[PDB]
């Protein structure tokens, strides 16, 4: 199945990157990534999954 | 600056673009001078009284 099917191949640019941020760094996951210092927080009102939340 | 308070919109809005800017005489002054023009109507020399005492 060329070009098709399910299994596929994630040899393109991988933005999964760990990388710690305390510094005016933008980020690299869920959202569109604007200016933003973060502040690491413990919290425990996560659950399910609900990674990102909005005013 | 850092720190607390997540939810703060003043800054955000200033973050964004739009800043409250003070106004160029502080309360302080301006109280003092209502407070200097009180005491004028009820102290001689009566300048805000016609120099009339307030009784």
């Amino acid at each position: 199945g060329i070009n098709s099917g399910t299994t596929c191949s994630n040899d393109l640019l991988q933005p999964n990157t760990e990388v710690f941020t305390d510094v005016c760094v933008d980020y690299d996951l869920y959202g569109i990534t604007g200016q933003g210092i973060f502040k690491e927080v413990s919290a425990v009102y996560y659950n399910s999954w609900q990674n990102l939340l909005y005013d | 600056t850092g720190g607390s308070e997540i939810r703060d919109l003043l800054c955000v809005q200033s973050f964004n673009g739009i800043k409250v800017l003070p106004p160029i005489l502080s309360e302080s002054q301006i109280s003092g001078y209502t407070t200097a023009a009180t005491v004028a109507a009820m102290f001689p020399p009566w300048s805000a009284a016609a120099g009339i005492p307030f009784s």
